[PDB]
Protein backbone atom coordinates (compact mmCIF):
# COMPACT_ATOMS: atom_id res chain seq x y z
CA UNK A 1 0.00 0.00 0.00
CA UNK A 2 0.62 3.44 -0.06
CA UNK A 3 1.25 5.30 3.57
CA UNK A 4 -0.74 8.44 3.94
CA UNK A 5 -0.45 10.88 6.98
CA UNK A 6 -3.00 14.14 7.13
CA UNK A 7 -1.51 15.36 9.98
CA UNK A 8 -3.73 17.34 12.67
CA UNK A 9 -6.29 20.04 12.18
CA UNK A 10 -8.85 21.60 13.97
CA UNK A 11 -12.07 19.20 13.58
CA UNK A 12 -13.71 17.36 10.67
CA UNK A 13 -16.26 18.67 7.81
CA UNK A 14 -16.65 16.08 5.92
CA UNK A 15 -15.43 12.56 5.04
CA UNK A 16 -15.74 11.35 1.93
CA UNK A 17 -14.99 7.25 1.23
CA UNK A 18 -15.53 4.11 -1.06
CA UNK A 19 -16.66 0.87 -0.37
CA UNK A 20 -17.49 -2.17 -2.40
CA UNK A 21 -19.89 -5.10 -0.92
CA UNK A 22 -17.70 -7.87 -2.26
CA UNK A 23 -14.83 -6.26 -0.56
CA UNK A 24 -13.53 -3.67 1.23
CA UNK A 25 -12.79 -0.19 1.98
CA UNK A 26 -11.15 1.72 -1.14
CA UNK A 27 -10.64 5.31 -0.97
CA UNK A 28 -10.43 7.75 1.55
CA UNK A 29 -10.26 11.62 2.04
CA UNK A 30 -11.44 14.48 4.81
CA UNK A 31 -12.36 17.72 4.16
CA UNK A 32 -10.87 19.09 7.83
CA UNK A 33 -11.54 22.10 9.83
CA UNK A 34 -9.05 24.94 9.60
CA UNK A 35 -9.83 26.93 12.49
CA UNK A 36 -13.17 27.58 10.97
CA UNK A 37 -12.48 27.30 7.58
CA UNK A 38 -12.36 24.12 5.17
CA UNK A 39 -9.60 22.18 4.38
CA UNK A 40 -9.76 19.44 1.64
CA UNK A 41 -7.50 17.18 2.42
CA UNK A 42 -5.72 14.99 -0.10
CA UNK A 43 -7.61 12.05 -1.69
CA UNK A 44 -5.96 8.92 -1.04
CA UNK A 45 -7.32 6.16 -3.43
CA UNK A 46 -7.07 2.25 -4.08
CA UNK A 47 -4.48 1.05 -6.81
CA UNK A 48 -8.08 -0.31 -8.17
CA UNK A 49 -11.09 1.44 -9.16
CA UNK A 50 -14.91 0.00 -8.78
CA UNK A 51 -15.91 1.04 -5.60
CA UNK A 52 -19.13 2.74 -4.87
CA UNK A 53 -18.27 6.85 -3.23
CA UNK A 54 -19.80 7.87 0.09
CA UNK A 55 -19.88 11.34 0.99
CA UNK A 56 -20.25 12.04 5.07
CA UNK A 57 -21.15 15.36 5.49
CA UNK A 58 -21.28 16.10 9.19
CA UNK A 59 -23.17 19.34 10.47
CA UNK A 60 -20.58 21.31 11.61
CA UNK A 61 -19.37 22.32 14.51
CA UNK A 62 -22.28 20.88 16.17
CA UNK A 63 -21.93 17.26 14.74
CA UNK A 64 -18.78 15.40 15.69
CA UNK A 65 -18.02 11.32 15.26
CA UNK A 66 -18.27 9.83 19.11
CA UNK A 67 -16.96 6.06 17.93
CA UNK A 68 -14.76 4.75 14.51
CA UNK A 69 -15.56 0.83 14.25
CA UNK A 70 -15.10 -1.31 11.82
CA UNK A 71 -14.27 -5.06 10.76
CA UNK A 72 -10.90 -6.27 9.18
CA UNK A 73 -10.46 -9.52 7.27
CA UNK A 74 -9.33 -11.39 4.41
CA UNK A 75 -9.93 -9.87 0.91
CA UNK A 76 -8.17 -12.41 -2.11
CA UNK A 77 -4.84 -12.89 0.10
CA UNK A 78 -4.83 -8.88 1.48
CA UNK A 79 -5.80 -8.41 5.55
CA UNK A 80 -7.78 -4.81 5.20
CA UNK A 81 -10.73 -2.58 6.86
CA UNK A 82 -13.33 -4.32 4.90
CA UNK A 83 -15.93 -2.04 6.81
CA UNK A 84 -16.11 1.12 8.64
CA UNK A 85 -19.03 2.93 10.54
CA UNK A 86 -19.00 6.45 12.12
CA UNK A 87 -21.18 7.51 14.82
CA UNK A 88 -21.49 11.15 15.39
CA UNK A 89 -23.88 12.24 18.52
CA UNK A 90 -26.43 13.24 16.07
CA UNK A 91 -26.09 9.56 14.09
CA UNK A 92 -24.59 6.48 12.72
CA UNK A 93 -23.23 6.58 9.12
CA UNK A 94 -22.48 2.99 7.96
CA UNK A 95 -21.76 0.33 7.97
CA UNK A 96 -20.02 0.34 4.63
CA UNK A 97 -18.50 -2.45 3.40
CA UNK A 98 -18.61 -6.00 4.36
CA UNK A 99 -18.88 -6.74 8.40
CA UNK A 100 -17.42 -9.89 8.83
CA UNK A 101 -14.25 -10.90 10.42
CA UNK A 102 -12.23 -9.47 13.42
CA UNK A 103 -13.97 -6.29 15.22
CA UNK A 104 -12.53 -3.05 16.35
CA UNK A 105 -13.70 0.16 17.98
CA UNK A 106 -12.47 3.80 19.17
CA UNK A 107 -14.96 5.50 21.39
CA UNK A 108 -13.84 8.66 22.45
CA UNK A 109 -15.60 9.95 25.84
CA UNK A 110 -13.75 13.43 25.43
CA UNK A 111 -11.79 14.70 22.83
CA UNK A 112 -12.06 15.29 19.04
CA UNK A 113 -10.69 13.42 15.92
CA UNK A 114 -8.92 15.84 13.90
CA UNK A 115 -6.59 13.48 11.61
CA UNK A 116 -6.10 10.41 10.15
CA UNK A 117 -3.01 8.52 8.71
CA UNK A 118 -3.14 5.32 7.48
CA UNK A 119 -1.78 2.91 3.98
CA UNK A 120 -3.83 2.23 0.88
CA UNK A 121 -3.02 -0.28 -1.16
CA UNK A 122 -6.34 -2.32 -3.39
CA UNK A 123 -7.75 -1.54 -0.21
CA UNK A 124 -7.43 0.70 3.47
CA UNK A 125 -4.76 -1.86 4.87
CA UNK A 126 -5.03 0.37 8.39
CA UNK A 127 -4.94 3.74 9.96
CA UNK A 128 -4.70 5.92 12.89
CA UNK A 129 -6.55 8.46 14.09
CA UNK A 130 -5.07 11.98 15.87
CA UNK A 131 -6.88 13.49 18.87
CA UNK A 132 -7.24 16.44 20.58
CA UNK A 133 -9.22 18.73 22.95
CA UNK B 1 12.81 20.08 21.44
CA UNK B 2 11.82 20.91 17.83
CA UNK B 3 9.30 23.24 16.69
CA UNK B 4 7.13 21.04 15.36
CA UNK B 5 3.74 20.83 17.47
CA UNK B 6 2.79 17.35 18.80
CA UNK B 7 -0.90 15.73 19.12
CA UNK B 8 -2.26 12.58 20.32
CA UNK B 9 -2.23 9.38 18.24
CA UNK B 10 -4.14 6.22 18.63
CA UNK B 11 -3.90 3.19 16.12
CA UNK B 12 -3.38 1.62 14.13
CA UNK B 13 -6.47 -0.06 13.60
CA UNK B 14 -6.49 -2.80 10.15
CA UNK B 15 -4.23 -5.86 11.48
CA UNK B 16 -1.47 -3.21 12.01
CA UNK C 1 -14.28 27.49 30.77
CA UNK C 2 -14.34 26.76 34.17
CA UNK C 3 -11.22 26.26 36.34
CA UNK C 4 -11.47 22.60 36.08
CA UNK C 5 -8.65 21.22 33.45
CA UNK C 6 -9.74 18.81 30.78
CA UNK C 7 -8.48 15.52 29.77
CA UNK C 8 -9.07 13.29 26.50
CA UNK C 9 -10.66 10.23 27.26
CA UNK C 10 -10.76 7.18 25.21
CA UNK C 11 -13.52 4.67 26.07
CA UNK C 12 -15.20 2.76 27.36
CA UNK C 13 -15.10 -1.11 26.67
CA UNK C 14 -16.86 -3.62 27.72
CA UNK C 15 -20.70 -3.43 28.97
CA UNK C 16 -22.67 -0.80 27.29
CA UNK D 1 -21.22 -2.97 39.17
CA UNK D 2 -19.43 -0.01 41.54
CA UNK D 3 -18.38 2.71 39.21
CA UNK D 4 -14.87 4.61 40.14
CA UNK D 5 -12.98 6.70 38.32
CA UNK D 6 -9.51 7.35 39.11
CA UNK D 7 -8.72 10.80 37.38
CA UNK D 8 -5.96 12.07 35.19
CA UNK D 9 -2.27 11.72 36.87
CA UNK D 10 1.20 12.40 34.93
CA UNK D 11 2.08 8.90 34.41
CA UNK D 12 1.73 4.88 35.36
CA UNK D 13 4.31 3.38 37.85
CA UNK D 14 2.23 0.19 38.99
CA UNK D 15 -0.94 -2.11 37.64
CA UNK D 16 -2.10 -4.56 40.26
CA UNK D 17 -4.99 -6.42 38.67
CA UNK D 18 -6.66 -10.30 39.47
CA UNK D 19 -8.02 -12.36 37.14
CA UNK D 20 -9.55 -15.81 37.40
CA UNK D 21 -8.44 -18.23 34.08
CA UNK D 22 -12.29 -19.57 33.89
CA UNK D 23 -14.37 -16.32 34.43
CA UNK D 24 -12.92 -12.54 33.74
CA UNK D 25 -11.40 -9.76 35.16
CA UNK D 26 -11.56 -8.74 38.83
CA UNK D 27 -9.79 -6.15 40.92
CA UNK D 28 -7.91 -3.60 39.58
CA UNK D 29 -5.65 -1.18 41.23
CA UNK D 30 -3.11 1.84 39.74
CA UNK D 31 0.21 3.29 41.18
CA UNK D 32 -0.08 6.49 39.59
CA UNK D 33 3.08 9.04 39.01
CA UNK D 34 1.75 12.60 39.95
CA UNK D 35 4.90 15.05 39.35
CA UNK D 36 7.59 12.26 40.21
CA UNK D 37 5.85 10.89 43.28
CA UNK D 38 3.62 7.53 43.48
CA UNK D 39 0.34 8.16 43.65
CA UNK D 40 -1.45 5.12 45.11
CA UNK D 41 -4.74 4.52 43.43
CA UNK D 42 -7.83 3.08 45.62
CA UNK D 43 -8.01 -0.82 44.87
CA UNK D 44 -11.11 -1.27 42.89
CA UNK D 45 -12.26 -4.99 44.44
CA UNK D 46 -14.74 -7.01 43.26
CA UNK D 47 -17.83 -7.99 44.69
CA UNK D 48 -16.36 -11.65 45.12
CA UNK D 49 -13.09 -13.66 45.66
CA UNK D 50 -11.37 -16.61 44.18
CA UNK D 51 -8.82 -14.46 41.50
CA UNK D 52 -5.26 -14.51 40.83
CA UNK D 53 -2.97 -11.48 41.83
CA UNK D 54 -0.51 -10.00 39.46
CA UNK D 55 1.83 -7.35 39.81
CA UNK D 56 2.88 -5.31 36.60
CA UNK D 57 5.81 -2.85 38.06
CA UNK D 58 6.78 -0.68 35.42
CA UNK D 59 10.10 0.78 34.97
CA UNK D 60 9.16 4.25 35.21
CA UNK D 61 10.24 6.53 33.63
CA UNK D 62 11.44 4.81 30.62
CA UNK D 63 8.73 2.13 30.64
CA UNK D 64 5.59 2.82 29.20
CA UNK D 65 2.59 1.65 27.93
CA UNK D 66 1.65 1.47 24.33
CA UNK D 67 -1.14 -0.53 23.68
CA UNK D 68 -4.12 -1.99 25.58
CA UNK D 69 -6.01 -4.86 24.65
CA UNK D 70 -8.26 -7.43 25.73
CA UNK D 71 -11.72 -9.61 25.05
CA UNK D 72 -15.10 -8.43 26.33
CA UNK D 73 -17.85 -11.30 26.55
CA UNK D 74 -20.36 -13.08 28.47
CA UNK D 75 -19.96 -13.94 32.19
CA UNK D 76 -22.93 -15.12 34.15
CA UNK D 77 -25.26 -12.81 31.61
CA UNK D 78 -23.31 -10.22 31.98
CA UNK D 79 -20.76 -8.30 29.65
CA UNK D 80 -17.67 -8.04 31.44
CA UNK D 81 -13.89 -7.61 30.59
CA UNK D 82 -12.57 -11.13 29.99
CA UNK D 83 -9.17 -10.23 29.57
CA UNK D 84 -6.37 -7.63 29.42
CA UNK D 85 -3.17 -7.63 27.80
CA UNK D 86 -0.63 -4.45 28.65
CA UNK D 87 2.24 -4.15 26.21
CA UNK D 88 5.03 -1.91 26.73
CA UNK D 89 7.90 -0.52 25.17
CA UNK D 90 9.78 -2.68 26.68
CA UNK D 91 7.67 -6.05 26.95
CA UNK D 92 4.05 -7.98 27.31
CA UNK D 93 2.32 -8.38 30.20
CA UNK D 94 -0.64 -10.62 29.60
CA UNK D 95 -3.26 -12.07 28.64
CA UNK D 96 -5.12 -12.23 31.79
CA UNK D 97 -8.22 -13.67 32.07
CA UNK D 98 -10.31 -15.53 29.18
CA UNK D 99 -9.14 -14.53 25.96
CA UNK D 100 -12.48 -15.57 24.38
CA UNK D 101 -15.61 -13.20 22.99
CA UNK D 102 -14.89 -9.71 21.22
CA UNK D 103 -11.72 -8.17 20.97
CA UNK D 104 -10.80 -4.47 21.58
CA UNK D 105 -7.82 -2.52 21.61
CA UNK D 106 -5.91 0.61 22.30
CA UNK D 107 -2.65 0.87 20.43
CA UNK D 108 -1.28 4.16 21.10
CA UNK D 109 1.47 5.56 18.36
CA UNK D 110 1.98 9.14 20.39
CA UNK D 111 0.65 10.00 23.76
CA UNK D 112 0.21 8.39 27.02
CA UNK D 113 -2.36 6.67 29.75
CA UNK D 114 -2.86 9.02 32.75
CA UNK D 115 -5.92 7.13 34.27
CA UNK D 116 -8.31 4.71 34.42
CA UNK D 117 -11.98 5.00 35.07
CA UNK D 118 -14.90 2.30 34.79
CA UNK D 119 -17.16 -0.21 36.79
CA UNK D 120 -16.48 -3.76 38.61
CA UNK D 121 -19.28 -5.98 40.06
CA UNK D 122 -18.30 -9.46 40.47
CA UNK D 123 -15.76 -8.51 37.35
CA UNK D 124 -14.66 -5.54 35.69
CA UNK D 125 -17.85 -4.31 33.78
CA UNK D 126 -15.82 -1.62 31.15
CA UNK D 127 -13.00 1.02 31.91
CA UNK D 128 -11.73 4.17 30.02
CA UNK D 129 -8.29 5.80 30.17
CA UNK D 130 -7.68 9.06 30.21
CA UNK D 131 -4.77 9.80 27.66
CA UNK D 132 -2.17 12.73 27.72
CA UNK D 133 0.89 13.82 25.74
C1 LIG E 1 -23.69 -10.11 39.72
O1 LIG E 1 -23.61 -8.79 40.26
C2 LIG E 1 -23.13 -7.91 39.27
O2 LIG E 1 -21.77 -7.98 38.79
C3 LIG E 1 -21.95 -7.87 37.38
C4 LIG E 1 -20.76 -8.38 36.54
O3 LIG E 1 -19.60 -7.65 37.01
C5 LIG E 1 -22.58 -6.44 37.12
O4 LIG E 1 -21.67 -5.40 37.52
C6 LIG E 1 -23.87 -6.23 37.98
O5 LIG E 1 -24.37 -4.89 37.91
C7 LIG E 1 -23.59 -6.49 39.43
O6 LIG E 1 -24.84 -6.39 40.14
Amino acid sequence: GKAFDDGAFTGIREINLSYNKETAIGDFQVVYDLNGSPYVGQNHKSFITGFTPVKISLDFPSEYIMEVSGYTGNVSGYVVVRSLTFKTNKKTYGPYGVTSGTPFNLPIENGLIVGFKGSIGYWLDYFSMYLSL
Amino acid sequence: QSGISQTVIVGPWGAK
